[PDB]
DNA sequence: ATATATATATATATATATATATATATATATATATATATATATATATATATATATATATAT
DNA sequence: ATATATATATATATATATATATATATATATATATATATATATATATATATATATATATAT
């Protein structure tokens, strides 16, 4: 395992010295660039158009002049959103097709990167335990091999559900606590978000 | 209704999954798939360590404010008795509490916690295990069980 | 939610400034002291 | 014979000095971001020439 | 009526010039990291003083 400890700082060398995240995250001016390009991105999933994404960023960049720990433009706002857009482009930030920007997938680890950091909602919620004990009994009975054992989880299965039938038919089902549904949807809502990334 | 006709419709669902197993055309999980099948199941788990190592920090600082409040000479006795209550019922009911009382609860009822411990410790077993995860992560989700107990 | 927007830059700020992984990443020998790190940690768990 | 006071030996704690290591503060070198300047590239203004369609006159 | 040659007008393409914007290169200022130096803190070396238990001599 060692030869994979030498060979590391390798990889880690290489990426925050090129990987675009990792730049970006280093630069000095990376929280004014990451906060406006999640703002853009954040209220429209389909690639904004160039000319309404120029306008929008201007328009940001405008409450940020009272920002002025970092650069604010004295004369031409339109001018700095443009040069900006051009500038992201030029670091892969953002690559543009048919005249619709997107966010690269670069951008979109960097931008989970800051999400995550603060006091948050944080990435794993109650029902997660539920979930993945759901998920570890579903695949023991799959890995297992022997039927027999297979015949035994059908039965115990079939018995949970044919008791829930029978107080089902009672009218005696129960729903989800309403507050728990919330984060239980929140968690449904954690998981699928990763294919989009992938 | 809606429940009742989900429940109908997975008892068929097991039914003829029963049938079949009486037979005995059980189908594994192809050998292959079961490879990130498995790295799937370990990615879930790799949250819960990460966010009670917020929860650490939450009662931390939760504690910590306790004392330097107590620190107040005007706090009667009954002043600091209620921030104590107060200050852990609203903790228990942020997000991380909320986790940390969902996982205790799961304590209450510990058949399951152990129950799946056992699978975990059956399915780092299998032939796919090695190939799916280094021996570091099989030793680590087998111990998640007890790790979450010692957190 | 444009208010969101507005206060968002000032947890960026903040964070940037002051939380102990996003200055790590920033600092020029990051890469050097996260692998050796994870190295350490890696082999065991109980600290 | 038992109890009290003094001398002894042992154990311990303490005092002072030396060296080592940590921490804090200052100065330095270096990397990053910005800005300035040049040149180049893009667009648009102005006008000319060219190119196409048409009509009219001529020849069969 | 057909077919060819000329003139006409309309449309488009092209040429040159002006201005604006982008991009590339160099210089400058600023922030970050390292290193140097001072001082302070921790440990250990050396020896002394003190404290405790014991034993012996004296008094009841």
């Amino acid at each position: 395992m060692e030869e994979n400890t030498r060979q590391r700082t390798e990889n880690y060398i290489s990426a925050k010295n090129q990987h675009p995240a990792w730049i970006l995250l280093a630069t000095r001016r990376a929280p004014l660039v990451l906060s406006a390009l999640k703002t853009l991105f954040e209220k429209s999933h389909d690639g904004i158009p160039l000319e309404e994404a120029i306008q929008s960023l201007s328009s940001i960049l405008i409450e940020h002049v009272s920002q002025e720990q970092y650069d604010i433009n004295q004369d031409n706002p339109f001018l700095q959103a443009s040069r900006e857009l051009r500038e992201w482009i030029k670091r892969r930030l953002i690559v543009e097709r048919d005249g619709r920007i997107f966010a690269t997938d670069a951008l979109e680890v960097a931008i989970t990167f800051v999400e995550s950091l603060d006091n948050r909602f944080m990435t794993s919620t109650a029902s997660r335990l539920s979930t993945v004990q759901r998920e570890i009994e579903n695949l023991e009975t799959r890995l297992n091999p022997n039927p027999a054992n297979r015949v035994a989880t059908l039965r115990r299965r079939i018995s949970e559900l044919e008791r829930e039938l029978q107080e089902a038919e009672a009218g005696h089902i129960e729903v989800l606590e309403t507050h728990q549904a919330v984060e239980h949807i929140r968690d449904v809502y954690n998981l699928a978000s990763s294919l989009r990334a992938d | 209704a809606n429940r009742v006709a989900t429940l109908r419709r997975r008892i068929s669902e097991l039914e003829r999954e029963l049938q079949e197993a009486e037979a005995g055309h059980i189908e594994v999980l192809e050998t292959h798939q079961a490879v990130e099948h498995i790295r799937d199941v370990y990615n879930l788990a790799s949250s819960l360590r990460a966010d009670f190592r917020r929860v650490e920090d939450s009662w931390r600082e939760a504690d910590r404010a306790l004392r330097q409040s107590i620190i107040g000479e005007q706090y009667h006795r009954g002043d600091i008795v209620e921030r104590l209550l107060n200050d852990q019922d609203a903790l228990l009911n942020t997000p991380e509490g909320r986790v940390f009382d969902s996982f205790q609860q799961q304590l209450r009822q510990s058949s399951e916690l152990k129950a799946m411990s056992e699978r975990l410790r059956v399915i780092l077993s299998h032939p796919s295990a090695s190939d799916a995860l280094n021996r570091l992560q099989r030793h680590d989700l087998r111990w998640l069980v007890k790790r979450l107990v010692d957190e």
